[PDB]
C-alpha cells in the first residue's frame, strides 16, 4: 500500500532500493573488504532497505538510529555509522518538517512559452525569396 | 590539517611544473600559479608532508617570477608591473620561519648536489643543470633597490618599505644555513650595497609607516656583516683563492660607513643604542680587515 | 606590463640576431645600474 | 659638477623617450607581421586543412 | 507528423546538457587579490 | 554546388570556372608543372582520351591548380614577410 | 561543405569565397603533388634567401 508523497534532494538520485553504488562503498567500505564474515554487502542492503522503508512509512515524523537498534542489530557501531550516513544523504529523516509559502507571481511563469530568440538547436525565421522557386525541385 | 588540501596542493604542483601537455590555455597555467601562491600567502604554519618534493616545488614556484638574463642571475624587478613576486618572498618567509627540524632541514638537504621519491629529488637537481640556491639569493635581491633610492623622496618608500623587511629577514635566516665544495660570493659588481645609503635614509627619516623601520635598518647592518664574514671565512676554509679577496673586499664604494659618519652619529640621535653597537662592530671588522690586510 | 618594453620570447628566431639586440638591451640595463650607482 | 651632469642627463632623456616610442611601434608592427607570416606559412603547409 | 515534437524535446534536453559545460569561462572576474601589500601584521608576525 | 546540390540560383551565368580562372591566371607559372600541359595537340588528344569521368577528374584538376596558385603566392608573400 | 558544416553564420560574399564552396575533391594527394610542384617551381625559377 502507498499513502504518502515522498520527495528527495535530487542529487541523491543515484540511490536505488534495489542495487548498490560505488558512492556508498567509498563512504562505508567496512562491508566490502570481505574480511569480517559476519558482515557482507547483503546484510548491508537488508539494513539499508529496512531503514529507508521505515522512514518512508511515516516520514512526517522523525526516526532514530536507536529505533532500529531496538528493532534489529548485528552491531551498534556500524548501525549508527550507516544510519547517520543516510541521514547526511537525506535518504532518511529528510521530510521531518514541513514548510510552506503563498508564492506571489512574477512576469516569468512555468506556463509561459512563446516565440522569441532562442539559444536551442537550429531554427530558420526567414524562408525563401521568389527566384528560389526557380529550381527543378524533388 | 586538511591533509586532503595538502595532498591536492602537492600533486597539483607536481603536475603544473612537470606538465606533460594536457592544459589548453597557458593563461590557465598563470591563473593556477597565481591564485596558488596567493592562497599560500594566507598560510603561516606548517607544510611539507612528504616534504622534499613539495619543498623544491614551492621553491620553483616562487622562482617563477623576476627576469633572468658567476653573478646574480636576476635583473631586479622594475616595480611598477607586478605584485605577485611580492607574495613569493612573503611566503618564503612566513611558511619558512618554522625552525622546526623539518622545513629548514628540507631546504638544507636541498643544499646537497617510497624510496624512489629520493631518486626523484636528485633527478630534478641535475635536471636543473655548481649550486642553485644562489638563484634564490638573487631572487631575494629583487624589488628592494634602484627605485626608492632613485626616487625624489623617501616618503613613497614607506609603502614598499613595509614589504621590504621580511626579505632581509629571510635572507639572513638562510645565511644561518650556510656555515664543503662550493664557489660562492655575491658582491661582485652585481649589487654593491645601497643598503648603507638606505640605512642612512631611514636614519634621517628617524630624526625628522612605522614600527618596522628600526628593525629593518638593524637587520640590514647585521646582514652586511654576516655575509661579509661568511664569505671571507668560507673562501678561507677552501683557500682556493688568493688573499686578493681582502683587497677585493677592500674595494667597495658601497661599504664601510665612513668614520666621520660614525662620529657624528655617535652624537645626535642618541636613541639608537643597539644600532650604534651594530655600526660599532661593523666599523670594528672594517678596521680589522684594513689592518690585517697588510 | 612586460609587454610594453618587449615581447621577445620565440618567433622561430629566424636569422637569430634577436639574441644580439637582446644582449644590447641587457648591457643597457648594465649601464643603467652603472650610472645610478655613479 | 653633479648638477651639471644631472642637467645634461635630463637634456638627453627625452630623445630616449622618443626612441622608446619608436621601439614600441616597431615592436607592434613586428608582432602583426609575425602573425601574418604564421598564417601564410600555415596556408603553405596544406591549404585544404588550413582553409 | 510527430517529428517537430521530437525535435523540440530534443532541443530541450540538448540545451539542458549543454548548460553543464558552462563554468564561467564566459567571464573572468577578480578573485579578491586583496593583499596589495602584506600589511604590518605580516611582518611583525614573522618577527614574533 | 556539387558537395551541395543546393546551388546558387541562375539561368545564364558563370560562377565556378570564373574563380577557377582567376586563381589560374594568378599563378603566373607560365611553366606550371602540373596535370598535363601543352606542347603538342596530341597532349590534348590523350587528355580527352583520359578525361572520361563525369566531373570528378575535372574537379580534382581544378582544386589542384587552385592549391598551386595559392602555394606560389604563399611562397612569394612569406618571402616578403621575412624581408619585412 | 560550406553550409553543410555551418549554419546561422557564414563567410561573407563579395570576394572569392566560393573557393570554400568548392572545398575538396582530392584533398590529400592533390595538395601533396601541389606542394611537389610548388617546391619544384621554386627550385626552377631559382636558377640563402638574401642577396
Amino acid at each position: 500500500p502507498q499513502a504518502h508523497e515522498i520527495v528527495i534532494p535530487s542529487y541523491s538520485k543515484w540511490f536505488n532500493l534495489e542495487k548498490i553504488h560505488s558512492i556508498e562503498v567509498q563512504s562505508l567500505p567496512e562491508f566490502f573488504t570481505n574480511r569480517i564474515p559476519s558482515k557482507t554487502p547483503e546484510v548491508y542492503m537488508r539494513y539499508r532497505n529496512f531503514m529507508v522503508n521505515s522512514y518512508r512509512l511515516n516520514p512526517n515524523e522523525y526516526f532514530s538510529v536507536t529505533t532500529a537498534r531496538r528493532n534489529v542489530s548485528g552491531d551498534a557501531a556500524a548501525l549508527f555509522r550507516l544510519h547517520k550516513f543516510l541521514t547526511k544523504w537525506g535518504l532518511i529523516n529528510y521530510q521531518v518538517d514541513s514548510k510552506l509559502l503563498p508564492k506571489n507571481i512574477e512576469p516569468p511563469l512555468t506556463s509561459q512559452y512563446s516565440t522569441r530568440h532562442d539559444a536551442p538547436r537550429g531554427l530558420f525565421p526567414f524562408e525563401s525569396y521568389k527566384p528560389s522557386v526557380q529550381l527543378p525541385d524533388m | 590539517r586538511n591533509f586532503y588540501l595538502k595532498r591536492f596542493i602537492s600533486d597539483l604542483l607536481w603536475l603544473v611544473l612537470i606538465h606533460p601537455e594536457n592544459f589548453t590555455c597557458n593563461r590557465k597555467i598563470l591563473n593556477f600559479k597565481k591564485d596558488l601562491v596567493i592562497v599560500l600567502s594566507n598560510i603561516s604554519h606548517l607544510l611539507e608532508i612528504a616534504s622534499s618534493i613539495d619543498c623544491l616545488l614551492i621553491l620553483i614556484l616562487v622562482i617563477s617570477f623576476g627576469q633572468p638574463k658567476e653573478s646574480l642571475t636576476f635583473n631586479e624587478f622594475q616595480l611598477q608591473w607586478g605584485k605577485y613576486q611580492t607574495f613569493g618572498v612573503d611566503i618564503l618567509a612566513k611558511l619558512f620561519s618554522l625552525e622546526k627540524p623539518n622545513l629548514n632541514y628540507f631546504k638544507s638537504i636541498l643544499l646537497n648536489k617510497n624510496h624512489k621519491d629520493k631518486k626523484l629529488l636528485r633527478r630534478l637537481l641535475n635536471l636543473y643543470n655548481h649550486n642553485l640556491l644562489n638563484d634564490v639569493v638573487s631572487f631575494l635581491f629583487s624589488a628592494i633597490p634602484l627605485q626608492q633610492v632613485l626616487s625624489q623622496s623617501a616618503d613613497p618608500s614607506l609603502l614598499i618599505d613595509q614589504f621590504s623587511p621580511v626579505i632581509s629577514q629571510s635572507l639572513t635566516s638562510i645565511l644561518v644555513i650556510v656555515q664543503l665544495p662550493f664557489v660562492w660570493l655575491s658582491s661582485e659588481e652585481n649589487i654593491g650595497s645601497g643598503l648603507l645609503k638606505l640605512s642612512e635614509i631611514i636614519l634621517n627619516i628617524n630624526n625628522s609607516y612605522s614600527k618596522v623601520l628600526l628593525p629593518s635598518i638593524n637587520i640590514s647592518c647585521v646582514q652586511l656583516i654576516k655575509c661579509l664574514v661568511e664569505k671571507s671565512i668560507c673562501f678561507e676554509n677552501c683557500l682556493n683563492n688568493d688573499p686578493e679577496i681582502l683587497k677585493k673586499i677592500a674595494s667597495i664604494p658601497n661599504l664601510f660607513p665612513t668614520d666621520l659618519e660614525i662620529f657624528q652619529l655617535f652624537t645626535n640621535p642618541s636613541v639608537d643604542i643597539q644600532i650604534i653597537n651594530q655600526y660599532q662592530l661593523l666599523y670594528n671588522l672594517k678596521n680589522d680587515i684594513l689592518t690585517n690586510l697588510e | 606590463a612586460e609587454l610594453i618594453p618587449e615581447l621577445y620570447s620565440f618567433q622561430q628566431l629566424v636569422d637569430s640576431e634577436k639574441r644580439l639586440d637582446h644582449f644590447i638591451h641587457l648591457r643597457n640595463l648594465h649601464m643603467k645600474r652603472m650610472v645610478a650607482q655613479w | 659638477e653633479l648638477n651639471e651632469n644631472a642637467r645634461e642627463l635630463e637634456q638627453i632623456k627625452p630623445k630616449i623617450a622618443l626612441q622608446d616610442k619608436e621601439i614600441t611601434s616597431v615592436l607592434s608592427n613586428l608582432h602583426e607581421s609575425n602573425k601574418r607570416y604564421r598564417f601564410f606559412k600555415k596556408i603553405s603547409e596544406d591549404p585544404v586543412k588550413a582553409l | 507528423q510527430l517529428l517537430p515534437l521530437q525535435k523540440a524535446v530534443r532541443g530541450h534536453v540538448l540545451q539542458f546538457e549543454w548548460h553543464q559545460n558552462s563554468l564561467l569561462t564566459n567571464t573572468h572576474p577578480n578573485f579578491l587579490s586583496k593583499i596589495r601589500n602584506i600589511n604590518v601584521q605580516d611582518a611583525l608576525l614573522t618577527n614574533q | 554546388h556539387l558537395p551541395f546540390s543546393k546551388s546558387e540560383n541562375p539561368v545564364l551565368s558563370t560562377i565556378a570556372f570564373l574563380v577557377g580562372l582567376v586563381n589560374p591566371k594568378t599563378v603566373q607559372s607560365m611553366t606550371q608543372r602540373a596535370i598535363q600541359s601543352a606542347e603538342s595537340i596530341k597532349s590534348q588528344k590523350e587528355e580527352i582520351s583520359d578525361q572520361k569521368p563525369i566531373e570528378h577528374i575535372k574537379e580534382g584538376s581544378e582544386i589542384a591548380i587552385s592549391s598551386l596558385g595559392y602555394r606560389s603566392h604563399i611562397f612569394a608573400t612569406n618571402e616578403e614577410r621575412q624581408m619585412n
